């Protein structure tokens, strides 16, 4: 039932504390995902907001070349990549993403499930209970398989792509990690008092 | 582009 | 509906198994031929086990190379594309063939089939963290028991990765890597394992893989900056350097 998720300075702090609040919401839209105990859904959250934040502007990306639009609707052309010395980090992002994300003509759907599936890591150091979480991520890909059965039956090899973008979508999450800083720069626990009132 | 090349 | 394996399929899995079999190490009897490196080397990056490692990593990496040769699509590719398949997939691919190669009653891994080495040795030996995102996938990838096939499969996919800085016939690979994972999925309907969702659990395994290696790039940045040149082999060097 991928049908929930579906549905899911004062310029630059305007944003993020609207980007984290939309995606904060959308996991709370996310099928049992407000059921786990309140520090594993921060701790996954945290642990993944990386990865899904770029699997969503890669996505919608897609109607743009060799270019990224992120939530400003600030159309980023490479130029600009290159020239911050991000050229080539942006680059992985047009090719083993937004250019995959394309050819495959991967939908909303698809999307949403394989950012559902990220968000249930249940390799995340710290959460209370593993085997509940990975459960929950083996659910979602089954909804996944059955869609990619039903909705595109003359491609059986659909749903197996799908997977395979993550690990792309993996290394890269880590190379922007290695790249940006600051925010972690502010000792750890920074972030958990609106993780908690959101919840 | 080196030992590869003649492992090749 | 399960839709097993075609003709055309099996011609090319048993192209591929006989291809990994033919370059893994030890064949079918590692578990007699394997030797514990002494519990001394690498205590609480370890010279002694770092020099050892290396010292036996030249072989495996060639004999990667021969599995890739021993792929009709991989030598219908230009020697450029030829050369970046392997730098990148090559770490990984040893990675599996080292954690498949796990031991429960032991917890320890088998290098070229004949070299046991315990996480902490391989992580002093060099890899560091990685060492526990091997061990730790060895340990994952013993419930799911893979047979040589199977195995072989993984790195033919691994192989043919379509993302790879600096491709030229991408679509081209990108075809390959299809065929494979079409044969792949098959061939494990035809394994009928019982257990669920095997297939899609195998596929989040290639994430893992891909990870290792590139914390394995990292890693060796920092060997460099630690260890000597001298004390790396030229083949190594070739593989990781840029
Ligand atoms: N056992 C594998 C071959 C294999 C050989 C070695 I030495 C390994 O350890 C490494 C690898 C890279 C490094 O930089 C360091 I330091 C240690 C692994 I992991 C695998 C096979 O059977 O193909």
């Amino acid at each position: 039932p991928v049908e929930r998720i579906l549905e899911a300075v004062t310029n630059i702090c305007q944003a993020a504390d609207k980007q984290l609040f939309t995606l904060v919401e959308w996991a709370k839209r996310i099928p049992h995902f407000s059921e786990l105990p309140l520090d594993d859904q921060v701790i996954l959250l945290r642990a993944g907001w990386n990865e899904l934040l770029i699997a969503s502007f890669s996505h919608r990306s897609i109607a743009v070349k060799d270019g990224i639009l992120l939530a400003t609707g600030l159309h980023v052309h490479r130029n600009s990549a290159h020239s911050a010395g991000v050229g080539a980090i942006f680059d992985r992002v047009l090719t083993e993403l937004v250019s995959k994300m394309r050819d495959m003509q991967m939908d909303k759907t698809e999307l949403g499930c394989l950012r559902a599936i990220v968000l249930f890591n249940p390799d995340s150091k710290g959460l209370s209970n593993p085997a509940e979480v990975e459960a929950l991520r083996e659910k979602v890909y089954a909804s996944l398989e059955a869609y990619c059965k039903h909705k595109y039956p003359e491609q059986p090899g659909r749903f197996a792509k799908l997977l395979l973008r993550l690990p792309a979508l993996r290394s890269i999450g880590l190379k922007c990690l290695e790249h940006l800083f600051f925010f972690k720069l502010i000792g750890d626990t920074p972030i958990d008092t609106f993780l908690m009132e959101m919840l | 582009h080196k030992i590869l090349h003649r492992l090749l | 509906h399960k839709p097993e394996p075609t003709d055309e399929e099996w011609e090319l899995i048993k192209t591929v198994t006989e291809a990994h079999v033919a370059t893994n190490a030890q064949g079918s009897h590692w578990k007699q031929k394997r030797k514990f490196l002494p519990e001394d080397i690498g205590q609480a990056v370890d010279l002694e086990a770092f020099s050892h490692f290396t010292k036996i990593i030249t072989p495996a990496i060639t004999r990667v190379v021969d599995f890739a040769k021993k792929l009709p699509m991989f030598c219908e590719l230009p020697c450029e594309d030829q050369i970046i398949l392997l730098k990148g997939c090559c770490m990984e691919i040893m990675s599996l063939r080292a954690a498949v190669r796990y031991d429960p009653e032991s917890e320890t891994l088998t290098l070229n089939g004949e070299m046991a080495v315990t996480r902490g040795q391989l992580k002093n030996g060099g890899l560091g963290v990685v060492s526990d995102a091997i061990f730790d996938l060895g340990m994952s990838l013993s419930s799911f028991n893979l047979d040589d096939t199977e195995v072989a499969l993984l790195q033919a996919v691994l192989l043919m990765s379509s993302d790879r800085p600096g491709l030229a016939c991408v679509e081209r690979i990108e075809k390959y890597q299809d065929s494979f994972l079409l044969a792949f999925e098959h061939y494990i309907n035809y394994r009928k394992h019982h257990v669920t969702h095997f297939w899609p659990k195998l596929l989040m395994k290639v994430t893992d893989l891909r990870m290792i290696g590139a914390c394995h790039a990292s890693r060796f940045l920092h060997m460099k900056v630690e260890c000597p040149t001298e004390l790396f082999p030229p083949l190594f060097l070739e593989v990781f350097e840029d």
